[PDB]
């Protein structure tokens, strides 16, 4: 048989709860993905401005 | 620059003339840096790591929502992925026997959505995780989905 | 076809799998050693004419490396130094041993296990070929005669064996596949020996 | 945005007009130009033989 | 032990009658 | 009808697929392939006559290349080289050995996997004839005989195939329209062969 | 964009199916106006591919309300372009079947 | 009916399709392939006499162009050159072959595969003469036969391969149908060919 | 270079696919895209009024 | 290769008795 977690479902990181109950859409680590009503996307990086001190 | 260089078909002040933006002092990096949508820092890349522990596997409610079960052992046989990205990334699946022991990983391969979007690989254990890290531009996830079986019963 | 085809088309109709690729080869000789196992032996597994020498006082003769069972239409033949011969006869042991010790060339022969006995002792250096059938990865050919003759059957049971693993339903659609494509197999060989062929009683 | 998923022969079907997007990446540029090209002959090479 | 095998038929190929 | 034809039906009868034109032909090809293993031989694999030379001391003949059956209303016939010729007579080969090394003209002959054997064992250069059934690759006609007489066969089977990786349950009935399908062209041969025929007892 | 094609709930919705590919064979469309319109149908292999455009055909309601086509993929979008007087859209309906498993 | 008739008529019973045209046409010629395929073959396939000539010392003489089998009621005659006839009579090869080289006018003959045999092998130009089935495409006529008197079943087939595609389930009914309309044509067949004839024994 | 050469009679001929590359300068940009304009108002002129 | 054909019969119409 098959299962079907969707993401987009707007809970994002719960590393609080015990992980084999946070629902999908859900996750206990990582880093640099934020969630959105998208999924689960990248997020963007850094350029440089001219200020100096 | 060739076509190969950085930037945005828009100079970057001219983007959001109407608001301020971060403003970053990084301590090794001589200026101060910005956001911005493309995601190259620099000029290096960045990576991101996606990982959910102790999937929920197991049989379906009749509303049609899935909960866990914790006394049978399963077996994986196919991970397919819905995303919206086309660069490639890898993909690690973990196993355990039950709650009170460790992860251990596999590396289940690599995945290139527009040639194929499914993964093959055969596994026994009492509970299953997975890991997602990317280096790319773009990386979206919309769902997924796991075929499984049921192989007995849990012992340790 | 050939093994480079039988791991493509095996992958293709499993459900377009890419990941494995030496369990299919596992499989597949597995299958091989499996089928050779059964009752039922095709008409290339038949091996060539084989000559056995022996020493005088020894009646038991081993038998050939891969032997399945021996060729029904065919003999064990006594070859003489001149070039002539005498077919030997097939009896039970029991049958046999009223000839211990009458003196002669070898008449008759019995089929214990792993040996075939000269019931009337050699006296003097003999020589005997047979035809028999033979596990493949024993005779003498090129490449494997089931990847020729046999490759949907092989097929069928490599997918078999897979699916099986993974604990599917489909793993008994492709038994029976394999099952009907055996069943078609026997008949082409029974057809193959029976053409051109004129029975007449007596 | 980036770019419509293109083949030799993919014509004038699979343009997204809106595609080339504000703040897209100058590295796909080049891309962009060529998808148009490919377009282009393709069709000329269908309507005049 | 010793079981030896016949070498091959030397000749080997059949020729045809043209249409 | 041709092979663009047919691919063109294969692509529109699965559901107007059109992505994929490659994997059509590679199991359009296997389709043939499968479909000559089988017990059940057309009218339109006959070969034409072919003539082997020997040499002088080889009761062994090779086996045509493509053979897959020797024709029922068909002989082996020796050729003397005054345009005489004898009809060779088929038995097995337990039933030869009383001939080995009387001496003559062939008379007599025996398949044995890969060979048949002359038992009155020539002194001499021979010639003999024969008609026998063949894979198609290895005749000498200019298309394919199976796409001009036997399409929808092959039609349907392709379709099963590439169906069953995709694991849609309309297989099946591609499958039993591939039986039908076959089922009718045996009984055209029997009246294609039957035709204009008549039988007397005795 | 991507019209939701698959099973349907107890309660009577319908919801995606991202799994199987499918298979499209008529559009009927329940409209008010009755000047003519034209109709365009995608189909996309997978979420990461873009849509791909064919000219369905011109749907006059007053002669005929169906369009006939025939095409299997992934996912199925639709656009109406219009240039007339009046035109007012209440409803429309999609006939398929399923075709097998989605790969890329 | 007519083409025109048949395309219209086609349209309307799948469901009032008007997109569709030349789908419609493609499936309608190829349902007359298919057809022709089959084992049963119609009488107003039956073509006209048809005359060969051929030179001396060939006995192999081709098949006509688009031969499905012959017809039962009718012969291979040979016509002399004063314009008398003898009717040639159809054995197996293996039954003829004891007459190679005995002299004469040709009098048996053999089909083996794309082939006619005349083994009583001429020593002059010769001249014979058949009636056969042929394939609608080959036939002299100005109108296929099969518009005319075979329609309804035609229109069946057609919508059965045009449903089958778009996997509708309403095919087998139309397969139903075309199976009832080949049964009755068959029938009727029968009862023209048996119309007006008495029968004696002896 | 990796410019095709042109003129302002340029057919669709022209072009080839492959030109604008990853490696190319930033600077032929607008002449790449320049050559797309003449090359396609060409054609509508020639088969269209 | 060598077949042909024969050419039509060229009477061609059957008449009637009428009522």
């Amino acid at each position: 048989m098959e299962v079907t977690h969707k993401q987009f479902d707007l809970s994002g990181f719960l590393p609080d709860q015990a992980p084999d109950t946070l629902k999908s859409g859900a996750i206990s680590r990582g880093f640099n993905v934020k969630p959105t009503i998208l999924g689960w996307e990248k997020s963007g990086g850094f350029r440089e401005t001219n200020t100096a001190p | 620059g060739g076509w190969e260089s950085t930037g945005l078909w828009q100079a970057d002040e001219d983007v959001a003339k109407y608001a301020p933006v971060l403003h970053y002092s990084f301590r090794d990096v001589p200026k101060l840096l910005a956001p911005t949508p493309q995601a190259l820092f620099i000029d290096e890349e960045i990576e991101a790591v996606w990982e959910r522990e102790d999937i929920v596997i197991g049989s379906i409610s009749r509303d049609g929502v899935p909960y866990q079960d914790y006394e049978r052992n399963k077996s994986v046989s196919s991970i397919s992925f819905d995303v919206d990205t086309t660069e490639p990334f890898d993909v690690y699946i973990g196993y355990k026997g039950s709650l009170e022991d460790s992860v251990e990983w596999e590396f289940a391969g690599t995945v290139n959505p527009m040639e194929d979007k499914r993964l093959f690989c055969l596994l026994t254990a009492g509970l299953f995780s997975m890991r997602i890290i990317s280096k790319a531009q773009t990386f979206i996830l919309r769902s997924y989905k796991i075929t499984y079986e049921f192989a007995g019963e849990m012992w340790s | 076809m050939d093994k480079a085809t039988l791991v493509k088309t095996i992958a293709y109709r499993m459900g377009n799998v890419k990941g494995q690729d030496t369990a299919i080869d596992f499989e597949l000789a597995l299958s091989i050693e499996r089928l050779e196992g059964q009752e039922f032996v095709p008409w290339f597994l038949l091996s060539e004419n084989n000559f056995f020498e022996g020493t005088a006082q020894e009646n038991r003769i081993p038998v050939p490396r891969g032997f399945i069972r021996e060729y029904e239409e065919g003999s064990l033949y006594l070859r003489r130094v001149a070039g002539t011969g005498k077919c030997l006869i097939k009896k039970s042991q029991d049958q046999l041993l009223k000839y211990e010790g009458m003196t002669g060339e070898p008449s008759h022969y019995s089929l214990t296990n792993q040996y075939f006995r000269i019931y009337p002792v050699p006296q003097e250096d003999f020589k005997v070929e047979l035809l028999f059938y033979r596990k493949s990865s024993t005779l003498n050919v090129e490449d494997n005669p089931w990847y020729e003759y046999a490759a949907e059957l092989l097929v069928a049971e490599t997918i078999w064996a897979m699916l099986s693993a993974r604990r599917d339903k489909m793993a008994d659609y492709w038994k029976s596949v394999a099952a009907d494509q055996m069943r078609r197999l026997t008949i082409l060989d029974a057809e193959r020996r029976l053409a051109n062929q004129e029975i007449f009683m007596g | 945005m980036a770019l419509e998923t293109w083949d030799a022969n993919s014509t004038p079907a699979t343009l997204n007009t809106a595609w080339p997007e504000a703040t897209d990446p100058l590295n796909k540029g080049d891309d962009h130009i060529r998808l148009l090209k490919t377009v282009v002959v393709n069709f000329w090479n269908k309507v005049f033989d | 032990y010793d079981w030896g095998r016949p070498v091959k038929p030397v000749g080997s190929d059949w020729s045809t009658d043209t249409p």
